């Protein structure tokens, strides 16, 4: 092939900002739209159900799969801005529940100060930082090469093949060298303050701020001193490579008007919707937008808006405990 | 892939369908797919290159008063040679063997 | 995890593709808080010895900053992307035309359009009416794709190729509700009204435009509904129905806005690439900042690698003569 050829790429930066599209698209008035969890189908399928594997149906996206479900539709619940939330891979300082607790590839966040076996500051904080080199010895990546340079050129992944004497100590970028121990200049990005920790991080996913949150104080995080040549570079959501947004509901939250048929029976499969229109008596009604907080489904038009996602999962039987959890953990 | 061909023996809606013909010593491979409305074709699967045995086998119960011819056995049974008698089709008879 | 006791199925659908890029373009507005997009242009340098041919290609960009930084460092000017100059497309499949392989066809949910040409044209005072889609293939004389044949296996199995032709494929606005189906089988199903105007400016060779909502929910009758009873269903808007999913945008470089670097040689050498929300130089720098609404700006006043880079891409030399408006097409799925 003879022709002109060009070799082009997106930028990991563009999901981030379509993350932070799908966020700020939550709100009241039009052009901000609004998303649903539904969940229903409370008659079990088969009898196979309640065994082992077995498999659901298999959900289809066609117009017959969508008129069912409104029929099954138990309860559901409005998803509020509040509730949702940025996140992020977390890789533990030095925790040897996960792999290479001493060792660390090029640039790779970690977090640190949280849990005894990494120290650090005190007054907590869960300190995080880039990692912006390694020391340099170990075969790594691609075929043999040896050093570290030459294996930085020509792409490459280098391993450090020394542990990491130490957590990050300090507040500033490239805390490493300085001194004739060893180490690798960690980089210093933000802050978790513990009261959020305990709430909006699980042990999978550590947050990271909403260019928004950062406002209405940025100190809260840790981020109130910064080089900052820009007046703010003010949202850092960029700065991590933040991929992935992370929902959370409690049960207790859900609408159930029945309220004796979603624990006796569960709900079989969860589904999410956008944009319904409220009950209209007749088409003698002009077409409103669904606002307000709870909305039992009677009050949802059916096929009245579109829906993104359906699940199909085995019963999952809920108990009335004011604590259960929904994740829903999206990728963008 | 310079060989096989591939015959389709039709499709089922429920797991496990039951296959007849298959000369002796011969066929193997079976090879089977998934496939709905909405969704594309899955990949192929393979069992393990079976091969099929020498002439065939029953173990048949009745009456303890009743015996059974052995070219009855032989022809419809052991060899599966149906047509021979089709209790669908013939007329059977019965005769009293003084 | 792998292999669990209890085994889920999401199907993820199609719409959640199209509704994420409407939230993309929902704001691109004007403000704080819209994000404007602005392309960009590229490389002086020869990039290699063997420059011009055809083989051989530029180096594969990379995501690090250590390439964020050299387009603004090898980056001449910025033209601006507006808002109404982002489209969203589709194939643009057409009947009748002996150019593009299969004549009529049009196995079972397609895109069509006519009326655009001399084969198709028909009953055109409305010039191209034709998005209208495909709602089940006509009768038999279906061989699909494996063994089995019948109106049976598009069920279990793949698509239909019908056999037979297509005769008088134009059609009516359409029936009340349910549209119509004209001939033998090939039932068609009216998808919205595209007006000539738009037609000649936006379509293109390749694809097609396809309204926003904002738009028909402002405006029925030029992109002419109240036709439909459907749309009372789930208010205006239909980016979802035609299932577009895709989004390009494009914009003009005119040598005229960089009259530096249209000169005799330039040799616009790779690099061209896109990004968003960009600042002005501030002067000195200590100062507020603002965001930049003003077309074409040159690399200096931009506070260099304000903004994040978006997009990347690579072709080798381009041309870039004066008085040769540029026009780029680059088209995602998001």
């Amino acid at each position: 092939d003879s022709s002109v050829i060009y070799r082009a790429i997106v930028t990991s930066k563009f999901r981030t900002e379509k993350m932070l599209n799908f966020y700020n698209s939550i709100g009241s008035g039009p052009d901000k739209n609004t998303i649903f969890i539904t969940f229903g189908r409370s008659e079990p399928w088969s009898s196979n159900e309640n065994e082992v594997g077995f498999a659901p149906p298999y959900p289809t996206d066609s117009v017959l799969g969508v008129t069912d479900m409104w029929t099954h539709m138990m309860g559901t619940v409005k998803v509020l801005p509040s509730m949702l939330d940025a996140v992020i891979p977390r890789r533990d300082w030095g925790d040897t529940r996960y792999p290479d607790p001493y060792t660390f590839r090029i640039n790779d966040i970690v977090v640190c100060n949280s849990a005894p076996y990494n120290a650090t500051e005190s007054g907590a904080g869960w300190l995080v930082y880039r990692c912006l080199d390694v020391p340099d010895t170990g075969m790594c990546s691609i075929a043999s090469l040896t050093d570290k340079d030459e294996c930085l050129k020509l792409g490459g992944k280098w391993t450090p093949s020394a542990r990491s004497m130490t957590p990050p100590e300090g507040r500033g970028d490239a805390e490493g060298t300085i001194e004739p121990g060893d180490g690798y200049v960690w980089e210093y990005l933000f802050e978790i303050p513990p009261d959020v920790s305990i709430n909006r991080c699980t042990n999978e996913y550590i947050v990271v701020p909403w260019p928004e949150e950062l406002k209405e104080d940025p100190t809260r995080w840790g981020y109130e001193d910064n080089l900052t040549w820009q007046q703010d570079d003010f949202g850092l959501i960029y700065r991590v490579k933040a991929n992935t947004i992370r929902f959370k509901a409690y049960l207790d939250s859900v609408y159930f008007p029945e309220a004796a048929l979603p624990g006796n029976k569960g709900f079989r499969q969860i589904s999410i919707i956008t944009n319904p229109l409220e009950a209209k008596a007749h088409p003698n009604d002009p077409n409103v937008k669904a606002e307000k907080d709870y909305y039992d489904p009677e009050d949802l038009m059916r096929h009245s808006g579109e829906m993104i996602y359906m699940e199909n999962r085995p019963p999952i039987i809920m108990a009335m405990d004011q604590t259960e959890e929904i994740n829903i953990l999206f990728t963008f | 892939s310079n060989q096989y061909r591939w015959i389709n023996l039709g499709y089922t809606a429920n797991n496990s369908f039951f296959f007849d013909d298959a000369d002796p010593l011969t066929t193997y491979i079976i090879r089977v797919a998934t496939a709905a409305q909405d969704f594309e074709q899955s990949d192929w699967i393979y069992t393990e290159e079976f091969e099929t045995f020498a002439t065939n086998a029953y173990t048949f119960q009745n009456m303890i008063e009743m015996q059974l011819a052995n070219k009855f056995i032989q022809e419809k049974f052991t060899l599966n040679n149906s047509d021979y008698v089709n209790f669908n089709n013939d007329t059977i008879m019965a005769a009293l063997m003084n």
